[PDB]
């Protein structure tokens, strides 16, 4: 009805091709699969030949070692649906030294319920980022694709789809160049959806045929009988693997069939929770009824024996193996090789086990900062030791901070020491917590007190700063008084300050960090007391160093001589964000005047070299200056003030054409304090029309040859004139110019022309300011006389 | 009496302690 | 750091809160 | 008057009474006498008293915030001259901070040896600047007398009499009932007594007879057995020059010494000898050292501890150490080179060394001048070398940078997991402990751990060298697990000594000297090896390899390194010559200067040069005139512990997950001229044209005899400055006497033009009238070969003309009278 | 190296035999 | 099984035909 | 392209293997 | 650190001097 094949079992595949016939007579995989070390096939073994069938495998998937394999659809076109409830190293699918695949070949596989994938050693591998793993990975388990080609270029991921964007990827979302992306709502997406690209029904997973039915579907989600996706099925059916619904006469022949053990890993069949299952859980002892898991009658401990004695643990695989166990006997060794977190599931698949009668070994943790996988483990029998007689290990651990509560979970260790070497994350507070809990009542055990609490938060103490006193360049800082009740201990204490805009800083980790490192540590010297005052009764510290108004987190901590005492591993002083006093408000930066007109000027400036406080305003002052003087004796022939606040751009007005002026530009954050001044000049632009000669040169003629001229300065002069350029013109001659200086102009109102001849002139006069030059005045005609 | 203690050497905080009065 | 003169008067004044200045 | 009482020893008095009142019974003051810290006293806890045989102080007297002292005539109203043989901050009298003090009280005070005087801060004394010293000091200079109430006249004054010989202000004096002494120019600066005589030179301060050696208050030269003598026979030595001790005297103020040890030398009994002496033994004799011996600064009572680096900054200028060291400072940027400056000259060391509780170091080398640490003082437990509480050392002192020798006490490393048991053991064999029927304690259990200590060479198969890269290639090199190799993180610096090693500089908390590269595994046989991303031409830099391996829990090396190669990349032109300076000073001399290629690329052989001739433009004549390593991502780029951890543990992983999967997977049977300037930055060129550009073209060379390869061309222009020979007409003028009046004014061009011609200034003035001016423009110049007076009135004209140009001006010629007639 | 693990495991252990295959767990 | 033999110590022929059936 | 990995990126020992014929 | 042009052909050339190179 929904699923076109038998259900075979699972099947592994090495080497000889024979068998992946048997792919094509059954559509339906209990169980995991495996196809490795085929070093027979040839690029023509997987391309005339296709499997039409498998549309769910309920474990997992491990492709290793093919030779000529090009395609996933070359295979197995209709893979929908991979249930995932067994993993393979916290993997459902895993691609391992490939050197064929080229492309994917999978469009019909939408949730995996469990696990994730291991992509690696690939060197030939095209189309990864345009798979849409958010879609498809609906959970994530260490999920790393390493060892690929799209680091580097083979295709470019590329492909001539729907282009969506949901992992960042702006380009076209596909599995082959003949094929594009299916795409369907989330809000369907945890259930399946149809191969239209729809919403299907809750009760089916992966593709389906018609959108929300549950009558018809290609799986279902709760369990298949009757080729109908139901949600529970008559007892009469027993559910197997969980996801589908069988008479009692299989679950009977099963159990028949391990009666007498042929079969190694096979154990009688039972049934709880209406399922056929293998063994009962713990607490349900295993007496047929009717194969029925009938209720316990006194204790009924499971004893998991573990091979080895000993079991290490770095998959949930391995964690699922022993869940519903509650005696285990022998030891154990936690071991986190990078991955995700896994504290969550070692919880869930663990925290059923209650005793343990042997040791247990702790190293190399990348996911525990803190232990809760037992709460359970109330008893350690301890009949198991390491050469040492340590019942626990803690052994290059640098993410373990912290332990499990002490007023709600007990642990009576009966023997071996306790074993805590180079575990500075570790502090060793909860260290001789468990010493004083577990009792191997008090026993000293060989316990590195050196090598444990270096680079974390072990304080037990605390300190309050009692006085405190803010300043732009002192902050002192007296905390309460403290001593261990050893009073030889004290070696001083840890004033850490790092700068912060704004209160973000978290207290540090613990280590020491010093130079340019943040939370820079400044050790202070030991108070040299007895605990009693002297002279004072208030430690601390007054660093001077500061500058004004800037803010510092400021923290401290103790440092003490080690002991076998559960106390006295050092003090800590709360968090302190103190912010200094504001009393310069810095020089103004890079001043900028410049004139855009004849009465305008435009003045710049950029903001303070240190931000001190809040710049209440700007004060700037100028007023009119003179020129330099000095026409009289060479010849060439309070102040105004504006107050804006938070600008950074100011133009006069009001001034007059040409003349330099003078601006100073102080920043201030009072009104009132203010910086040093600041020194710029400009000058404006001067008016070449306000140079020119105005009103006509009148002649004044007397007959020695001298015609005295009276002209008028211009109506208003640019500073002062340096000449007049008197340029008389007698027609029918060679052109003349007068170079008449300040001196004889203001001497004799203007000139004199001696040693003329007498006829029609016709003088033209251009005054010149000190800067800018003016336009030749009208050519006024004189008949000089002789 | 200070200063040859806090102008010599750099000055401490319990140094200047005993010397307010 | 170094405190002398000025510098130390004014630290001294400031740094304590429970006796009056005596340098 | 000779001294009244005995002599007493130097002393503070702080927070007592009774020790003021000890004052009475000394006569001289046999060191430094220091008055503070009184914070009991007010004027109700005080006294008046007068040490009547107290006369001289032989040191400096130290006033510090004296609460109950409201004059200065309560404690001494005798003491007549203050010697100061030691000093503070250069001053031989010091009052600091001293109020409620309204005034002074001395009435002999009178002389001042050597030294100064500071009186600062006191707002609330009088009397400071009525008070002369061309009698007590020898300079006006030599006294500070600032933010005083007198220095501001609001003082009151009033002295004896309307009898005092003294000359608001009235008379130098001290208080309404003292005075100052002035007397007449026959005395001397010597001092002279109250009575208002004078007093002999071998006498200091008052005397009780004018001008008598016999009787004095105190001698400057010299007082021996009751006279002022001016020598000290043996075995009396020079003491502060004021008298002579003699040897027991001297080896008494050893002994209770060890105030400074006192040293013997030039007949002196002077506290330190100086600096060029050995200290010859049991006679504490200064013999001329061998050599330039820097002072040895001993250590009170052989011992000194040092938390900060202001502290290493007391052994400056020291060669020998008189006790022992306790080196355990932690922070700071470069703490390595301060620990260098601080005690790099200290040669030895007669104490223990205790590197306790010490941080923020990566090496224990910080000295240059030890080869032997004494060890006379010996730890309890008989040990003379010290190493606790550390989490962070890499290495211990080289035997090729620096030696070292023990021959007492044992050797101690504790907790020192990162020093590895090879370098305690080559302690061990060259230091000589177990030589010497020794043997030390250690604690290897807890060392040798989280440091690699096992490695292996790496030997170079193939290199060449390019001009600005050097190419590295080395023997293939695989750990026994290949799994284990990560890659290699090679270290690279400029380092042109030939002695370098990975210690060099740095060994501090956040400090690096050492760039870094790192490369992938060799792949499956290649040879591994880096090519660099270019280099300096002509540049030696040291480089080695060290390679990435798997760690177990405690510790686990297959390491590998690289020996320090000095590779040389071949030379290439080189950069421009930088600032091309081509200044003249006169028209015929130019001075070309320059400095070396930014870029030297190789010893400069010569410096190349071009220049070009030019001309006076024509155009004048027709003028008239009346993501990328520039950027950066990572200025020095190490490796994060974070980026370390996270490496190992997926590295990890994936083994894991390849022994998992094979467990399973397998079971078992069931033309320009040119010219050379060869090392010389300044060139020297004379015989030049006047008011003429040069172009100079300058290029650096750095070899002559194979190919000749330059810098790129760089140019610079200087125009000679313009003699002056055009300031007047030169040549005669033409012209004629017309009866048109027309005076066409003819004159030749002078003899070169330096530049051009702005125009000619011609004043035409019928009997002297006012001097006119005529722009002669150049195209008027050539068109009429000069100027051209169309028409003048009758008179006797007087021309002068002006070669207007840029040559100079200021000067005419003389006029030319012509009478003209119509 | 002379150390088989890994991928120079398997491709150190493929050359002994390729055509009899491995034992079926 | 095969890894604590052939990766931790050397492999002869002999280990590594173990594995042919 | 070449640029992608050597001028955009640096390009190791081996990366210049790959354009070398 | 990256390389360019006239570097990378230099880099192309003495990393590859065994065998030619191509750019």
């Amino acid at each position: 009805h929904l699923y076109p094949g038998e259900v075979c079992p699972g099947m592994d595949i090495r080497n000889n091709l024979t068998r992946l016939h048997e792919l094509e007579n059954c559509s339906v995989i209990e169980g995991h699969l495996q196809i490795l070390l085929m070093f027979k096939t040839r690029p023509e073994d997987f391309r005339d030949l296709s499997f039409p069938k498998l549309i769910m495998i309920t474990d997992y998937l491990l492709l290793f070692r093919v030779y000529g394999l090009e395609s996933l659809k070359d295979l197995f076109p209709n893979l929908t649906v991979i249930r995932g409830s067994r993993l393979f190293f916290n993997y459902a699918l895993v691609i391992f030294e490939m050197v064929h695949l080229k492309e994917l070949g999978l469009y019909n596989l939408m949730n995996i319920t469990r696990g994730s994938v291991r992509i690696e050693k690939n060197n030939e591998l095209c189309y990864l980022a345009t798979i849409d793993w958010s879609r498809i990975l609906d959970s994530v388990e260490d999920n790393y694709i390493v060892l690929n080609k799209d680091d580097n270029e083979e295709c470019g991921d590329i492909c001539p789809c729907p282009a969506t964007v949901i992992n960042g990827q702006f380009v076209e979302r596909c599995w082959t160049h003949s094929h594009c992306q299916k795409v369907c709502p989330t809000i369907c997406k945890s259930h399946g959806c149809t191969a239209e690209g729809l919403c299907c029904h809750s009760e089916c997973l992966g593709n389906c045929s018609q959108p929300d039915d549950p009558t018809k579907c290609v799986a279902c989600r709760n369990f298949y009988l009757d080729g109908r996706c139901v949600e529970t099925c008559p007892p009469p059916y027993y559910h197997f693997q969980d996801w589908r619904c069988v008479n009692f006469s299989f679950c009977q022949d099963l159990h028949h069939k391990c009666k007498n053990s042929r079969r190694q890993g096979c154990h009688q069949y039972v049934i709880h929770n209406n399922k056929c299952i293998p063994e009962c859980p713990s607490g349900y002892t295993m007496n047929s009824s009717n194969l029925l898991c009938t209720p316990c009658l006194g204790p009924c401990p499971k004893v998991c024996h573990l091979l080895e004695g000993e079991k290490t643990i770095d998959s949930v695989t391995s964690a699922q193996e022993l869940r519903g166990c509650t005696v285990i006997n022998g030891s154990l060794i936690i071991n986190i090789r990078g991955g995700n977190n896994l504290a969550a599931e070692l919880e869930a698949n663990l925290g059923l086990i209650e005793e343990i009668s042997g040791y247990l070994k702790i190293r190399r943790s990348y996911a525990l900062v803190s232990l809760s996988f037992f709460r359970k483990l109330r008893l350690i029998r301890g009949e198991t030791l390491e050469i040492g007689n340590y019942s626990f290990y803690a052994l290059d651990n640098q993410n373990l901070r912290q332990l499990w509560d002490w007023s709600k979970h007990n642990l009576t260790i009966t023997q071996g020491k306790l074993f805590f070497h180079y575990n500075p994350k570790l502090c060793l507070s909860e260290i001789h917590k468990m010493e004083e809990v577990s009792g191997t009542r008090q026993e000293r055990n060989d316990i590195a007190l050196k090598t444990n609490g270096d680079q974390a938060s072990c304080e037990n103490e605390l300190l309050k700063f009692s006085y405190i006193r803010t300043s732009f360049d002192k902050i002192l800082l007296r905390w309460e008084p403290y001593w261990p009740p050893d009073f030889r201990d004290l070696l001083g204490f840890m004033l850490f300050y790092k700068e912060a805009p704004y209160q973000n800083v978290t207290e540090f980790d613990g280590q020491d960090a010093c130079g340019s490192n943040s939370w820079t540590v400044v050790d202070i010297d030991p108070p040299l007391r007895s605990n009693d005052p002297k002279s004072q009764n208030h430690p601390g510290w007054l660093m001077r160093g500061l500058k004004p108004w800037t803010q510092y987190a400021i923290f401290v901590k103790t440092l003490v001589t080690f002991s076998d005492e559960r106390r006295t591993y050092g003090a800590k002083s709360d968090i302190i964000y103190v912010q200094t006093d504001a009393t310069n408000p810095s020089v103004p930066l890079d001043p900028i005047s410049v004139s855009n007109s004849s009465s305008q000027i435009i003045l710049k400036w950029k903001p303070p070299s240190d931000p001190n406080g809040n710049i209440t305003h700007y004060l700037v002052f100028w007023e009119r200056q003179a020129e330099d003087s000095e026409l009289f004796e060479l010849d060439y022939c309070h102040r105004p003030f504006e107050k804006v606040v938070n600008k950074e751009s100011l133009v006069i007005s009001g001034l007059r054409h040409f003349t330099g002026y003078r601006i100073e530009l102080q920043a201030c954050n009072q009104d009132e304090r203010c910086s040093v001044a600041a020194y710029v000049s400009a000058r404006t632009m001067p008016e070449a029309k306000a140079d020119d000669i105005v009103g006509p040169v009148t002649h004044e003629i007397f007959e020695n040859n001298v015609v005295h001229l009276m002209w008028q300065e211009p109506k208003e002069p640019n500073g002062l004139i340096v000449l007049y350029e008197v340029s008389y013109r007698r027609y029918g001659d060679e052109e003349l110019h007068l170079c008449v200086s300040r001196k004889h102009f203001a001497l004799e109102r203007g000139c004199r022309l001696r040693g003329l001849s007498p006829g029609n002139y016709s003088v033209r006069i251009r005054a010149t300011s000190l800067a800018g030059n003016g336009s030749w005045t009208e050519p006024t005609y004189f008949y000089v006389t002789d | 009496g200070i200063v040859e203690q806090c102008c010599t050497s750099i000055c401490s905080l319990y140094q200047l302690e005993n010397y307010c009065n | 750091q170094h405190l002398c003169g000025s510098h130390l008067v004014e630290a001294l004044y400031l740094v304590c809160g429970e006796r009056g200045f005596f340098y």
